[PDB]
């Protein structure tokens, strides 16, 4: 995760000032391989973003997720479906098996003149006992 | 597309032309210190036209709008015989230049009102149009004020827009 | 008379600069990187008013943004603090929480804004809801 | 073409300056470029994005010419963006400009009063002579029309162009005829400061308007009077940008008339007392009410109740209050001269003060303060806060004591010792202007020569590397150097002169490094002097002389070999000529 | 750039004219045995002008001029109603050949200062200018003493190089 901090204000500046509430195609870089976030890569990263920090108790959104999840297939060659949640009903526990963060719910003058949301939670259990899983028996066999 | 240049003298009707040939009416117009643009559409070919006034604080700045243009037009005026020397030395101290090197010359005989008023040959002849040298120069003379000879004029010109 | 105003940054970034004096570059890049060095190098308890070069210079910080005039040595200083505010007060009208990337972002319209405010160097319209109205009537007239 | 604000957070990612101009000649040629297409289409955002480089700082010449064509354009976006650089990119001496003249004329009559309001805003910020001249019966006839929107905008502009053309505002006189009666304020107020600049440049203008005075005392006094209103209401108070340029207006009438002044009388002798100090708002009010009532001939019960307004305010905690106030004093100095001088402990604290500007005004003030009385006690202030200046107020404290000095000295003797030991303190600190002044009133001081160049003499023997105490001493050394040396043309018993040292320090600056070469300047002119001031021993100085005819200065070549002829063939031409200069004023 | 020949008579003012193109004035001009040239720079085209002398003995070596001729210029003279026959003659004979096919024709009636001397339309007659077949031929009744339609002459052909 050695690339990954040289956009680690960078990009999430750009989250930042992404709301939390031309161009055609995908290109894919060449001859770098491509795996999915694995289990230790994601153990590597949940730490990664625990010990970097700026990501606990931040607003999380789903645009800040997919400029996220693009500039890791980008710089580090991942596929980017790995930051995927469980849905509306009950806490927005991540399929990812390795993931150790649960979604819990919680400029300045884009504004007009005179006027006429999840957030992270670490649970270094979801990498074994994944309770996303609880919530989804049917899908995961 | 064409960039149209009006240079000359002052008090030669260059807004009286450029409001003729755009809105087809005379209009009551001060003497014009900076410029105006009207994209008259002629020949189907939109004459970009920068119309530049002809007093004496403006003829230096005359050289910032040499570029890209790919036709003049020198108004004189036929009811000055006085100024005839210093629009021929205005048109030799223009013409030889590098920046507009490749642009036609339309000169227009306007204020066509009196036995004062010359025709083209006698214009061509004062100014010298003869001692010339990579010019398609054609005197054209206009009657600015009824609009004669004014679009006959852009008909040559277009014929020397494409080669 | 206002003879120019300056909105220069926490690093001096200087996000403008509406000369009411005509001088060349050169002496605006001079006499802008001066005096953005002089404020920076000035403390909090400094009366908020620079006596510089005949030009009784008028600095009020609001944010991490500064903030700078040169009014002529006849004129009054609290109120061209206060037509600073007046105009922060029109930047907060027209903006609401009016802020700091958008000074870096929008700065084309808080020209306008100060030229709804501000032209000559001296006030227009001392009322404060007029002016911002007009600029949203060019603005609905975009 | 990218727009603005992706530039801009280009920019934002730039870290050198470097590096950040290398983004800027990357975009800069695609500018360029665009500009070689003719486009109207991004030419908005081209210009645009020029502009913010312009205020990055960055050649942006060229560009100048699409700016005309945007004012030249006919969608109002374009001009919106047309106007703007050609208040910036443009000025007078940009020599370019002038072909706006037309498309301003154009757009002065153009049906939109925001294409007009941008037309005045261009001619008002940054309109040229010239072009005021060429715009000036517009202006007066969007001055004569009834939008407030433009008559707020024509009267500035008027101001501007009697500004720049200042033999104009004759037909702005028939102009500014009765529309002091504007329901709006800032229409009113751009009159006001219309008629702050009318009466500003002509005499003859204010016969016409101090005839309006009692007119805007009334709407002065409906200001007061009508204490809110929803717009103009600051912190409580109406409209206080309008009631400080009549208080202004009110300032420049009645400066030396009576009958408007007392016209004006109660209204001072109203918001004196019917204002409110506790925000900056009514301080600023205040301020200005202060300084209308000094400069005009006034009530006395103004007067004194204003020393007494700003004997409150030398006392406020607020260094903006304590700049005021000391500003305040320093306008009214003469005017009643001596309730400034019950304040003057103040003044001697704001001396240490920590601040440069209260320092500033402070120091500057007690130049001002210094009557024939205080002359002996506060110039020993002066001269430990002149020990105790900052280098920059060190120049600046050294010349104000020379200022005050040769006004108000009781001694002649007295007023020598103080610059005496100014310039034994000051030394790289005071200023070479003051050195023919300093030797002009010390050859204006007749007397006490004997008693000067001693003393001179005693200095200089410490340091000669304070380059205007040794511009001082030379010309003392060569015009007084029988006051110096008395009698002692041959070997006497040792009294401290001794006319070799004498020649020998001279001999020491024009070997010394330090030496400003006019300190050479007056030294070969010292030493050419006491060939006939000196009996004692000369031709050794013309040694010195001649030595010094191969000197790499030139008119230090030129100077020693012009004295060493007389020195070598007219030796008694050489007295012929050394009379004492005459003294004038 | 053009190649322009100069053919006719002898005595035609040729030289005159070559030397008023040129230079612009008229020399004492000898009759020329051999031939002459210079580029006549007039209107964005070099004319690079091959004048040669009509008299009898060189009349043959004409053949020799006609490759990569882009242009003729057959002065007549307008004085000589005796010599017209073989001057048509001439033409006829000159023009009848393979080598120099696209070559168009500009025709001077020189030395118009006689009632002697013919306007250029029974110049024509005589000559028979519309029995010509591909011909962009145009007869250009000119002075060449005092420089008279010559460089209209030229204006002509100048429009007549590109297509
Ligand atoms: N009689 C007659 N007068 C003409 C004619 N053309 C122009 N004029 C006169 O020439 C004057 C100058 O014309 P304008 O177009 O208004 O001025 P300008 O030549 O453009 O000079 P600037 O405004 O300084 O550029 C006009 O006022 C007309 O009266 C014409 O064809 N006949
Ligand atoms: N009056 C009059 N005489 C002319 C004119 N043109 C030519 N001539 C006369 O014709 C004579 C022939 O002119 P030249 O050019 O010298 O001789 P050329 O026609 O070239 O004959 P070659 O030298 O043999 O080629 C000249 O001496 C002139 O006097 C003209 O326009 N007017
Ligand atoms: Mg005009
Ligand atoms: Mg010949």
């Amino acid at each position: 995760s050695k690339s990954s901090v040289i956009g680690w204000p960078a990009v999430r500046e750009r989250m930042r000032r992404a709301e939390p509430a031309e161009e055609v195609g995908f290109p894919v870089t060449p001859q770098v391989p491509l795996r999915p976030m694995t289990y230790k890569a994601a153990v590597d990263l949940s730490h990664f973003l625990k010990e970097k920090g700026g990501l606990e108790g931040l607003i999380h959104s789903q645009r800040r997720q997919d400029i996220l999840d693009l500039w890791i297939y980008h710089t580090q060659g991942y596929f980017p479906d790995w930051q995927n949640y469980t849905p509306g009903p009950g806490v927005r526990y991540p399929l990812t098996f390795g993931w150790c963060y649960k979604l819990v719910p919680v400029k300045g003058e884009n504004t007009s003149l005179l006027h006429p949301v999840l957030e992270w939670r670490f649970d270094s259990r979801l990498a074994f006992h994944h309770v996303a899983r609880e919530l989804h028996p049917e899908y995961f066999k | 597309e064409m960039r149209i240049l009006m240079v000359g003298l002052d008090a030669a009707g260059k807004t009286t032309i450029l409001y003729k040939l755009k809105l087809g009416e005379i209009v009551t117009t001060i003497p014009t210190i900076g410029f105006n643009v009207e994209t008259v559409e002629y020949k189907n070919i939109s004459f970009t036209v920068w119309d530049v006034g002809g007093l004496d604080k403006i003829r230096p700045l005359w050289r910032h709008y040499f570029q890209n243009t790919q036709g003049l037009i020198f108004v004189v005026d036929s009811n000055d015989r006085e100024r005839v020397n210093e629009a021929r030395e205005e048109l030799m101290r223009m013409l030889a230049e590098d920046e507009l090197r490749d642009a036609v010359l339309l000169v227009f005989a306007n204020k066509q009102d009196l036995p004062n008023a010359m025709n083209a040959a006698e214009i061509t002849d004062k100014l010298g149009l003869h001692s010339l040298r990579h010019r398609n120069w054609y005197i054209q003379a206009t009657c600015a004020t009824s609009g004669d000879g004014l679009y006959e004029g852009l008909d040559w010109l277009s014929n020397q827009l494409r080669n | 008379m206002i003879h120019f105003i300056l909105l220069f940054s926490r690093q001096g970034k200087l996000r403008l600069q509406k000369w009411y004096i005509t001088l060349p570059d050169k002496e605006r890049k001079k006499i802008t990187r001066e005096i953005v060095q002089i404020i920076l190098s000035r403390g909090h308890r400094t009366s908020s008013f620079v006596d510089w070069k005949e030009l009784k210079l008028v600095y009020k910080r609001y944010a991490s943004l500064y903030f700078c005039c040169a009014i002529e040595n006849q004129d009054n200083e609290l109120l061209t603090l206060e037509i600073v505010h007046r105009y922060v007060e029109l930047l907060d009208k027209y903006f609401g929480n009016v802020c700091e990337l958008d000074i870096i972002f929008n700065f084309e319209k808080a020209y306008f804004i100060l030229d709804e405010f501000i032209i000559g160097g001296e006030i227009q319209e001392t009322s404060k809801k007029i002016a911002v109205k007009a600029i949203e009537d060019s603005d609905m007239l975009q | 073409p990218i727009r603005l604000r992706e530039l801009i957070r280009t920019i934002r990612t730039a870290r050198t300056q470097a590096e950040e101009r290398e983004m800027i000649q990357k975009e800069c040629a695609a500018i360029r470029s665009s500009f070689r297409e003719e486009d109207n289409t991004y030419r908005c955002r081209n210009v645009a994005k020029l502009l913010y480089m312009h205020m990055l700082g960055y050649p942006a010449h060229f560009g100048q010419l699409e700016c005309l064509k945007l004012i030249a354009s006919q969608k109002f976006t374009d001009k919106r963006i047309g106007y703007l650089g050609a208040m910036l990119l443009l000025d007078e001496r940009q020599d370019v400009h002038l072909l706006m003249t037309n498309c301003i004329k154009n757009d002065l009559n153009h049906s939109t009063q925001f294409v007009q309001g941008l037309a005045l805003c261009t001619l008002g910020c940054m309109g040229s002579s010239e072009m005021c001249r060429d715009l000036a019966g517009e202006v007066e006839k969007l001055l004569k029309t009834s939008n407030s929107y433009l008559r707020k905008k024509a009267a500035l502009c008027a101001v501007h162009v009697i500004r720049k053309v200042p033999e104009l505002m004759e037909m702005f006189l028939p102009a500014t005829k009765n529309l002091l009666n504007e329901k709006n304020h800032g229409v009113l107020h751009t009159s006001v400061v219309l008629l702050t600049e009318m009466c500003e440049r002509s005499p003859d203008m204010l016969a016409h308007f101090r005839k309006l005075v009692p007119q805007l005392v009334r709407i002065l006094k409906n200001l007061i009077m009508s204490g809110y209103s929803p717009e103009h209401d600051v912190s409580g108070i109406s409209d206080p940008f309008l009631q400080v340029r009549i208080l202004r207006l009110l300032r420049i009438l009645g400066r030396n008339d009576d009958d408007s002044s007392e016209a004006m009388n109660d209204i001072l002798a109203q918001v004196a007392t019917n204002t409110e100090t506790s925000k900056n708002v009514g301080n600023a009010i205040l301020y200005e009410t202060v300084l209308t009532i000094m400069d005009i001939k006034s009530e006395s019960g103004l007067r004194v109740l204003a020393i007494n307004i700003l004997g409150r305010f030398l006392l406020n905690n607020d260094k903006n209050i304590r700049y005021v106030a000391l500003t305040s004093l320093l306008k009214t100095v003469q005017t009643d001269h001596n309730a400034v001088q019950r304040h003057r402990s103040t003044i001697v604290d704001c001396l240490k003060d920590l601040d440069v500007s209260i320092k500033r005004r402070a120091m500057e003030l007690s130049f001002a303060l210094v009557n024939g009385n205080n002359i002996r006690g506060m110039m020993k202030e002066l001269l430990y806060f002149l020990d105790s200046c900052e280098p920059e107020f060190k120049a600046d404290c050294a010349s104000g004591i020379f200022l005050a000095a040769e006004k108000y000295a009781p001694s002649k003797r007295w007023h020598i010792d103080t610059i005496m030991r100014v310039l034994t303190t000051a030394g790289s600190y005071v200023r070479d202007d003051a050195v023919p002044n300093l030797i002009q009133l010390i050859t204006n001081s007749v007397e006490m020569h004997a008693y000067t160049v001693q003393r001179l003499y005693k200095a200089i023997l410490g340091d000669y590397s304070q380059q205007p105490l040794v511009q001082v001493a030379a010309w003392c050394i060569g015009e007084y150097g029988d006051l110096l040396v008395s009698g002692q043309c041959e070997e006497e018993e040792p009294i401290q002169v001794t006319e070799d040292e004498v020649l020998d320090i001279l001999e020491s600056v024009l070997i010394s490094n330090m030496s400003t070469s006019v300190t050479r300047g007056y030294a070969l002119t010292a030493i050419m002097k006491l060939s006939t001031r000196f009996t004692c021993t000369v031709n050794r100085i013309k040694k010195v002389v001649s030595i010094y005819g191969s000197s790499i200065d030139v008119e230090l070549q030129q100077r020693a070999v012009e004295y060493n002829a007389l020195f070598k063939k007219y030796d008694h031409m050489r007295s012929a000529l050394l009379e004492r200069m005459p003294v004038m004023e």
